[PDB]
């Protein structure tokens, strides 16, 4: 791809999220949507392989019956209302339609078996783009109308992403994969916390944010797609790994690193909403997406892996990508739980 | 909670009636660990780069500290208003709904019945 | 000697001493912040003295 | 600026500088066949500059001073052991061959680089198409396991499809016997202990599958090696042939732009020498592969990053 | 240093901190009674701007 | 809630569900896709044409604007699948399986 | 709107179309444009939780 | 055996080349040195002069005030007669007893 | 020495998945 | 405590920067004025706990745990640097580092004022001794014992987290001083018992209670050296010590839900003792009999009982030196050998004299000889628990006896014997390990002259 | 010197020096600046002094 086209396909998938969180009109969100979905298959097409057209096609279909169903809310709510503005849903079905049409986007409900399959097919820096990015508008279209949600359909959608991408994610040795199941785990917590207060869901998202790009560029920096691959690294450059492990603490949740800071403040306002068994079940569940945290952290920094001869010469050439703005992202990855009520800020 | 209050302006960090509340201090605990963090990112920087982690590059490790302070300064100015406009609107719909208020008739120990459990 | 290569080699030391005198400063600089009952315990609330205006610091 | 994805966009291409005489070019035969001599005379004929042939501390080479690491830290292999004794548990012989395949990786990266950067042409001595008739030949002998074949076979479909095949090769063409004349006359006592079983065999991998899949991607020029030895007749034929086959002309100015950004990155082509693959010869232990990257770190100018390191006379390093 | 020391030093991280108890009781009460019924500053939530209406008389008289 | 409307939200509902099966081919989803495209575009036009919506009219418009895109890429993308896979059939496309 | 940024640099881009009482083309008025006047005059800025 | 690997490395002794080794490390000025400092710190000033402090804090749990009182208030109620002590720890009177 | 990781503790997750069933099969 | 804090952060830079010698030299002495510098600690009000700031206080509990894991900081720096010696110097500094910040998190653990500033560092100690255990260790098992360690904290750690969150939507604040001045009493529901639960089974899940107990010889018989001492002296005490500040708010339900967890206690007690004589390694007896011990503390804690807690309080500063020296001797011998099966290398008596002697006081702190602290510890609760029930007593009764047998049985079977022939490695007493539990030892005596001091916030 | 080609940041650029430092005592003079403007402006908003 000639550079300025994929700077313009980057352009327009920014300009469409853009779109999506300024707009008022439900037309204009859709037209965001649009954009983004049109401009994000060439990326993930960027390297060419057949995964990668498997991936794109995966994605396609799915983002295209989501927004055709969302058209179907949307037409539905101007039916019984009359009104194109993001205020409220005044049909029940339409809202209990657009709750899954909105869904599938994210990737949490039943309808998450594309994300994996995405993530894994297409190239890692565009997994980092479809992981990270990729989620911020139907978040924040489910920020605006979260005032007339059903909380039963919201929170079933939540508990069924928690407990699948936490179970998924402990039989795959890809690193793909388990990053999207991790990341179907992150939409369970930060669903699970939007019908009481958006903020927290806007801090999670945030923390997200970050520390799953600290994790995607680590692993870019290390060139890594498979388990015995990311132990390799050791030898070649041994502190990727010990970030890593980090990373990966910082992923399960384990204070006092940032990743309890969402999981903290989430149990902490549904517990004031009379909601006892469910952040209960959550933080138990969450222990299986850390279980395969650790058994990645174990080979990949813990314990020394067998290396290769080769690396002799690996060792003799440095690296030439510069990976911007990844130092600082660790750092907010992993000490910023003493500056907690900065989430006000938010708010 | 505060992001449908009336006459908020939206894309703007403080909005100028913060300038009536107390800035944090520069000494600011808070202030000087977000110093702290800009302090790391350097020594990460040069870490990741296989440099001499705590001499190398003494320009890029200061301008992180310094780029950090500032972003902790006004992120701290803006963490206060809202801690502020959240007592504001607190004690304002206090004051405003007596009936949902009620006022204790205060009384001692001396006459509450406090039962007692015998420790055996 | 070689007093330069001297403090090179014990400048490792400092470290503590001036964190405990720091720590010691802190904590001092926590006390003046909860002088909101100084001779105000009606245990030891006894009468303020001539030469000392103050009950602790 | 190096050149990346900002250089496109500012308008740096490299069709521009590309001429008729950037021409990359691998002068390859038997063992002492006169090749490095062709190549040289091919290279200061038609004012090509010249690679040699990589080696064991070719990479070496490349970094740093340019002095050949401790067999041990820069491969843990050598060229002589091969020689005297060539079937051995330790298996230096496919270290060889594999640590050869990426120094000459390494080799054909800088080279591409070079023409496509300043329009130069290059010459070499072998390259990557021509590497696999060594370790065939020699797996032919009873020397190595069709393991390290696989190996060296999916190390070679991975890290060389990225790249693409020379402008014009030359073949200089001497007989088997008159080889083992050769090395007989040469003195070194390790090259005496070859079978000229291995030579035929050099030979026949040469021209069975060499210049036959060669002459379907470029040209190719097959002298004997009296025909080899008038210089400017061989010279004036890569001159004249037509500079008009292979993925060559079809090749625009983005490919061009992706093959920079691959030979640039030298650690992404070799990141595939390096796959989890677990062959006896190859698996450097936990321990062993500890304390080898240790002595390396020692090693001056392998500290840090190159431009940093403070024992090897570097300055500025706290602003730097 | 003397008991008086700690005897008002934890006079005043007690009544600090009984009024930090009692304020966020207050905050939980204040968010319910404000969320239930929205007469408050804060819970406000969007609804359409009467500025948008157009008055000008239309093609149809009793529009 | 009159009954013009039953019948195009029915033929949207079967054409979601045809959509959201498939057999052999990779056209035929995309026909029920445009399909229903085509059951949206007539139920916003039938609602802003009988609310006298006028400055509305424009959306039907816009919808079949993003129609015809999402139809020209999912039509690349089976371009693709069918140039590396020579057929458009999916139950075939499986290679991500693993 | 999430981030209102119309608000905020004072620019129409999409209030224009968002209700039905709005200045139509022509001043062609709407099918219900006194219900959804009197509906929206009502509850403006009272709050959207008290308007139901 | 698919892995090469050095040989484990034999378990080395600290006396084979100064036989004055302390257990503390290879050098022997710095291994005497640790000796030094340890010996200093552990037992003289925080074992010995530790224990001069612990034996000699001031007032603890003001037990001897406890006792300096306790003997001043029996010299009272058992000189007036009073009892020594009184079955309710609060006085009855000043708490009001519901119903 | 402490263990370190070998040859046969790598292959216990480097292929497929780690929980191998006839339903991974090839 | 910034006094103690301040200089045990800035101790990280001096390991982090000191040169390839010195970092040993360097941190032992450091940590030893650090932990003279806390020494002060045990400075005690009559009855008001000593309120530096409002997120930092310490009372009679909390200030001997804190003097305990400041003196022993050293300990781990002396028993470390046999099996570290081979090492890169990174390496070196950075398990000097994961050593600091778990000291550095105790602290804050025990100085703690808020119960969720509490639980975040308590819980907070899982990630260095997670790191010593699993990368530094020796043996197979290691990272099997960093799942299970980590799994059975965390099991019952969020559970608390609710509870504690939820106790704050209620009450008001988590500080201990308000809900133990406005504490109120607990009614019987139900909901209320599932609250206890949640309370109760983190700090009991590290206590350990009898049953889910597999982690500490899944553990500590795993990690390295410094590792072990460092978990089994203190960490044990996280449960015991957040027990001590939770039962304010969880009374009067206990006592009826007391019943179960109490004698799981008082009957696993028994069966670890009896588990420890049928060993076959000196690690893993060893922390059988710290879980034996603990549960003991345990039966202690839910007696709620003012001698019951002073003795839990001289029973887990005992036990945290006593079985601290027992793991450094264990390893020494097993250095020596090279393998930790108690059969391989006995009848040392006689070729380490002095390692003889420690053995045997060890043993005998272990098997609580009057009147050391771990007698006067044992024989409170004891008597604690008589007072609450009587048969106690011959359960407790069998505890001692048992205990005394393995108490001496190791000791008879590794040094009261005769040497093994085929073996010669065995060289001259390094005077660093008789120094090491030299300072074990000295203050376990020292403390036994005036137990006053570990007496507990009761005395 | 050891390296046979340049080094890629061995001899340091002064120019991304120069904007480092020049950024930086901007940050600072600005973030002082800032500081002197909220404390006066605090001072006079409430009446204070
Ligand atoms: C929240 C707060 C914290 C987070 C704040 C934001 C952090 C952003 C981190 C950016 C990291 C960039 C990076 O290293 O990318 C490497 C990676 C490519 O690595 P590579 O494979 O070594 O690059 C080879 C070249 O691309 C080969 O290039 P080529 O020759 O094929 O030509 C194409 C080239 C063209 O490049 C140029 O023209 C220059 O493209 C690029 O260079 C890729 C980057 C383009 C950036 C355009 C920015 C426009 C504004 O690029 C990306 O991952 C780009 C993803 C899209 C932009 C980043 C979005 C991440 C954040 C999303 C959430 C934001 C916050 C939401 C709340
Ligand atoms: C450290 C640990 C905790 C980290 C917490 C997050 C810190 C980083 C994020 C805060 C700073 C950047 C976002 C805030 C900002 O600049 O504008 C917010 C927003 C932007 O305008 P806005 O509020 O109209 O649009 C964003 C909408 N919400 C808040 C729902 C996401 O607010 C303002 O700028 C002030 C006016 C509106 C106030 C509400
Ligand atoms: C017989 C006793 C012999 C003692 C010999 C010295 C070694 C044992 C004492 C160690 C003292 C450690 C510091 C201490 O207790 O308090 C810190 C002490 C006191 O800490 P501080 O300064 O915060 O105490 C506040 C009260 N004033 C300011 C009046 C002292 O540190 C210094 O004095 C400096
Ligand atoms: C808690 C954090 C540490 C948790 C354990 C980390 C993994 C286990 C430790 C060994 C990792 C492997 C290794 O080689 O470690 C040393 C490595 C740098 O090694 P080296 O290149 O020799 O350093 C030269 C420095 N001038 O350097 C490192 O590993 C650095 C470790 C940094 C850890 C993250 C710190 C974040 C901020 C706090
Ligand atoms: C108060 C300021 C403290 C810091 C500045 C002063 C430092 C010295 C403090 C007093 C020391 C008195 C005894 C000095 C003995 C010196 C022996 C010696 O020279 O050892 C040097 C050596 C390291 O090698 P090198 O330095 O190169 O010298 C040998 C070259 N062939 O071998 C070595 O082993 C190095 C020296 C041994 C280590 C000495 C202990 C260092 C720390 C001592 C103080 C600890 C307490 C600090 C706080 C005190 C107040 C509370
Ligand atoms: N195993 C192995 N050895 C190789 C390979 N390429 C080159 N070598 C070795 O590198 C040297 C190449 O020598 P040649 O260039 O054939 O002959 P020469 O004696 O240098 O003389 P000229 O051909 O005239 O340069 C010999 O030691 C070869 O065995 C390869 O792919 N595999």
């Amino acid at each position: 791809m000639n550079p300025i086209i994929y700077t313009t396909l980057i352009m327009t998938v920014m300009s469409g999220t853009m779109l999506v969180m300024i707009s008022s009109h439900w037309l204009l969100i859709w037209i965001g949507f649009e954009m983004n979905l049109l401009a994000m298959i060439p990326v993930l097409m960027k390297n060419f392989n057949p995964r990668a057209t498997e991936a794109a096609t995966k994605y396609f279909l799915t983002q295209a019956t989501a927004s055709m169903m969302l058209m179907m809310a949307i037409i539905i709510n101007l039916l019984y209302s009359g009104q194109w503005t993001i205020t409220k849903m005044f049909n029940p079905v339409a809202m209990t339609m657009m709750t899954m049409a909105l869904a599938m986007k994210l990737g949490l409900s039943p309808f998450h078996f594309w994300v994996p399959e995405v993530t894994q097919g297409i190239s890692l820096q565009a997994g980092l783009l479809l992981l990270t990015w990729q989620k911020l508008a139907p978040l924040s279209v489910l920020c605006q109308i979260s005032q007339s949600i059903n909380p039963n359909l919201m929170l079933t959608m939540a508990m069924l992403s928690i407990l699948i991408g936490g179970w998924g994610g402990l039989n795959q040795t890809q690193l793909r994969k388990i990053m999207a199941y991790s990341s179907i785990a992150h939409m369970g917590w930060m669903t699970a916390v939007l019908p009481y207060n958006t903020t927290m869901t806007i801090l999670n998202l945030l923390i997200y944010i970050t520390m799953t790009l600290a994790m995607f560029m680590l692993l870019i920096h290390s060139s890594a797609t498979t388990t015995l691959s990311l132990s390799h690294t050791w030898n070649k450059m041994p502190v990727i790994t010990s970030l890593m492990m980090v990373t990966l603490l910082s992923m399960g949740g384990l204070p006092p690193l940032s990743g309890f800071m969402p999981k903290w403040m989430i149990i902490q306002e549904m517990t004031k909403n009379e909601s006892i068994i469910m952040p209960t079940l959550m933080a138990m569940t969450a222990l299986l997406n850390l279980y395969f945290y650790m058994r990645l952290a174990y080979s990949s920094s813990l314990t020394m892996f067998p290396s290769t001869n080769n690396m002799k010469m690996k060792w003799q050439f440095e690296h030439t990508k510069q990976m911007k703005l990844l130092p600082t992202m660790i750092v907010l990855s992993t000490l910023v739980l003493p500056m907690t009520p900065a989430l006000s800020s938010l708010n | 909670m505060m992001s449908g209050r009336p006459g908020r302006v939206p894309l703007q960090f403080l909005p100028n009636e913060a300038r009536s509340l107390p800035p944090p201090k520069l000494t600011d605990p808070r202030l000087v660990y977000m110093g702290f963090l800009g302090y790391c990112s350097g020594l990460i920087d040069n870490a990741i780069r296989r440099r001499p982690v705590v001499s190398a590059g003494l320009h890029r490790q200061l301008l992180y500290v310094t780029s950090f302070v500032f972003f902790g300064y006004y992120l701290l100015k803006r963490q206060d208003y809202m801690y502020a406009l959240r007592d504001h609107d607190m004690f304002a719909y206090v004051k405003s709904h007596p009936e949902d208020f009620p006022e204790k008739d205060k009384k001692t120990y001396g006459e509450i019945l406090e039962e007692f459990h015998p420790v055996r | 000697m070689n007093v330069l290569q001297i403090v090179r080699d014990h400048w490792v030391h400092i470290l503590v001493p001036v964190g405990f005198v720091f720590g010691c400063y802190l904590d001092r600089r926590s006390d003046e912040k909860l002088t909101a009952f100084r001779n105000k315990s009606l245990l030891f609330k006894r009468e303020l003295r001539p030469n000392e205006e103050v009950t602790w610091k | 600026l190096q050149y990346g994805p900002l250089a496109f966009v500012l308008g740096e291409r490299t069709t521009r500088k590309l001429t008729e005489t950037s021409k990359v070019i691998t002068v390859d035969g038997n063992i002492c066949s006169g090749k490095g001599r062709l190549a040289r005379e091919i290279a200061e004929k038609l004012g090509l500059r010249h690679f040699p042939e990589a080696g064991i501390h070719y990479a070496d080479s490349t970094t740093g001073d340019g002095k050949p690491l401790d067999v041990q830290l820069s491969g843990n292999c050598s060229l002589e052991k091969f020689y005297d004794d060539p079937k051995s548990n330790d298996g230096n012989s496919y270290r060889l061959q594999s640590w050869l395949y990426a120094s000459r990786l390494l080799q054909y990266a800088d080279a591409l680089e070079h023409l496509l950067s300043t329009g130069q042409g290059v010459v070499l001595e072998r390259s990557i198409y021509s590497d696999f008739v060594f370790l065939e030949a020699m797996y032919r002998q009873g020397f190595i396991r069709k393991q390290c074949v696989e190996h060296y076979n999916e190390v070679k479909k991975v890290t060389a499809c990225e790249y693409l095949p020379p402008h014009v090769v030359v073949y200089v063409d001497v007989p088997v016997p008159e080889i083992q004349s050769r090395i007989q006359k040469k003195g070194n006592p390790h090259e005496m202990k070859i079978t000229a079983a291995y030579l035929q065999d050099i030979e026949n991998a040469y021209k069975k599958t060499f210049l036959p899949e060669m002459s379907e991607k470029c040209e190719v020029l097959q002298y004997s090696a009296r025909e080899a030895e008038d210089a400017e007749k061989v010279v004036e034929d890569i001159e004249y042939l037509k500079c008009d086959k292979g993925p060559w002309p079809d090749q625009d100015d983005r490919t061009f732009h992706r093959l920079r950004m691959l030979v640039q990155n030298k650690l992404e082509v070799l990141n595939y020498t390096t796959i989890p693959v677990y062959l006896p010869e190859i698996t450097i232990g936990a321990h062993q592969s500890d304390r080898v990257f240790q002595k390396f770190t020692e090693l001056p100018g392998r500290k840090y990053s190159p431009g940093y390191n403070e024992d090897v006379g570097d300055k500025w390093i706290w602003l730097k | 240093d003397g008991p008086e020391k700690n005897y008002e030093k934890t006079m005043a991280i007690l009544q600090i901190e009984a009024e930090k108890a009692e304020l966020r009781l207050k905050e939980l009460e204040v968010r319910r009674l404000m969320r239930a019924r929205g007469d408050g500053p804060w819970y406000q939530y969007p609804t359409i701007d009467k500025a948008l209406i157009d008055h000008s008389p239309k093609t149809t008289p009793d529009n | 809630m009159p009954l013009v409307y039953m019948n195009i939200i029915m033929a949207f509902a079967i054409a979601l569900a045809g959509l959201l099966m498939y057999r052999s081919h990779l056209m035929s989803s995309l026909l029920c896709l445009e399909g229903m495209m085509l059951s949206l575009f007539i139920m916003s036009t039938l609602i802003i044409l009988n609310t006298h919506f006028t400055l509305a009219n424009m959306m039907p418009i816009i919808l079949l604007v993003f129609a015809a895109c999402e139809a020209a890429l999912g039509l690349s993308l089976l371009v693709m699948v069918s140039n590396t896979y020579g057929t458009d059939y999916v139950q075939n496309l499986n290679l991500l399986q693993c | 709107p999430f981030f209102d940024v119309q608000k905020r640099l004072g620019l129409d881009l999409d209030r224009w179309m968002t209700i039905q009482s709005a200045e139509q083309p022509h001043k062609i008025p709407g099918r219900c444009h006194a219900f959804e006047k009197e509906w929206i005059e009502c509850a403006h800025g009272i709050g959207g939780i008290r308007a139901e | 055996i698919r892995l090469q690997e050095d040989p484990d490395p034999e378990d080395e002794n600290l006396y084979e080349k100064n036989p004055d080794s302390h257990g503390y490390d290879k050098d022997p000025i710095v291994d005497l040195w640790n000796m030094r400092v340890v010996f200093f710190f552990g037992f003289s000033i925080v074992l010995v002069l530790g224990s001069t402090f612990v034996a000699y804090l001031p007032d603890y749990r003001m037990q001897e005030w406890a006792r300096r009182e306790a003997e001043r208030l029996v010299k009272y109620r058992e000189a007036n007669g009073l009892p020594l002590m009184e079955s309710n720890c609060f006085d009855p009177n000043k708490i009001q007893l519901p119903e | 020495r402490q263990w370190q990781p070998d040859v046969e503790w790598a292959e216990q997750f480097g292929g497929a998945v780690m929980y191998p069933t006839k339903e991974t099969a090839h | 405590m910034l006094k103690i804090i301040i200089p045990t952060t800035m101790l990280l830079p001096m390991t982090w920067m000191s040169k390839h010698n010195m970092i040993w030299i360097n941190a032992t002495v450091h940590s030893l004025l650090i932990s003279l510098i806390s020494l002060s600690l045990l400075n005690q009000l009559g009855e008001n706990s000593l309120n530096f700031s409002l997120t930092f206080f310490s009372d009679s509990l909390s200030a001997p745990l804190l003097v305990l894991t400041t003196w022993l900081l050293p300990l781990m720096l002396m028993a470390s640097q046999s099996h570290l010696s081979k090492e890169t110097t990174t390496r070196k500094k950075l398990y000097i580092t994961m050593l600091i910040l778990l000291q550095l998190f105790l602290i804050m653990t025990f100085t703690a004022t808020e119960l969720i500033l509490f639980y975040i560092l308590f819980e907070a100690t899982l990630v260095p001794t997670l790191i010593i255990i699993t990368r530094w260790g020796n043996q197979t098992e290691r990272l099997n014992a960093g799942l299970y360690f980590l799994f059975y904290t965390l099991a019952g750690s969020l559970p608390l987290l609710v509870a504690l969150v939820y106790i704050q939507n209620t009450t008001g604040s988590l500080n201990f001083l308000i809900i133990h001045y406005w504490s109120h009493p607990l009614s019987n529901s139900w909901s209320n018992i599932f609250m206890w639960l949640a309370c109760i089974m983190a700090f009991m899940v590290k206590m350990p209670l009898y049953g889910l107990h597999l982690w500490l010889p899944k553990a500590h018989v795993e990690a390295p050296i410094a590792g072990s001492m460092v978990l089994a002296a203190v960490l044990l005490k996280l449960g015991g010590y957040g027990m001590m500040r939770i039962t304010t708010i969880l009374n009067p339900l206990t006592n009826y839900m007391a019943y179960p967890f109490l004698m799981l206690s008082m009957w696993g007690m028994i069966m670890t003792s009896s588990i420890c004589l049928r060993q076959t390694d000196l690690k893993s007896l060893i922390a059988y009999s710290s879980v034996s011990h603990m549960a003991l503390v345990i039966v202690a804690i839910m007696i709620q009982t003012p001698w019951s807690f002073m003795g839990a309080t001289a029973l887990m500063i005992a036990h945290g030196l006593t079985s601290s020296m027992l793991f450094c001797l264990a390893n020494t011998n097993y250095e020596r050998v090279h393998s930790r099966t108690m059969i391989l290398a006995r009848g040392l008596q006689t070729l380490l004299p002095l390692m003889a002697t420690w053995w045997l006081m060890a043993s005998l702190t272990n098997l609580a000889l009057p009147p050391s602290i771990n007698l006067i510890g044992e024989l409170f609760i004891i008597t604690a628990s008589f007072s609450w029930s009587n048969i106690t007593i011959i359960l407790m009764g069998m505890n001692m006896m048992i205990t005394a047998l393995y108490s001496l049985y190791m000791l008879i079977t590794t040094q009261r014997g005769k040497y093994t022939h085929h073996i010669n490695n065995i060289k001259a007493s390094f005077t660093r390990e008789n120094a090491l539990m030299a300072l074990h030892i000295l203050p376990l005596l020292l403390l036994t002259l005036n137990p006053k001091m570990i007496l507990g916030p009761l005395y | 010197k050891f390296y046979i080609r340049e080094p890629p940041h061995g001899s340091p650029d002064w120019l991304k020096v120069g904007l480092t430092l020049g950024t930086s005592v901007f940050l600072w003079i600005y973030l002082i600046k800032q500081h002197k403007e909220d404390v006066l402006e605090y001072k006079r908003r409430n009446g204070l002094e």
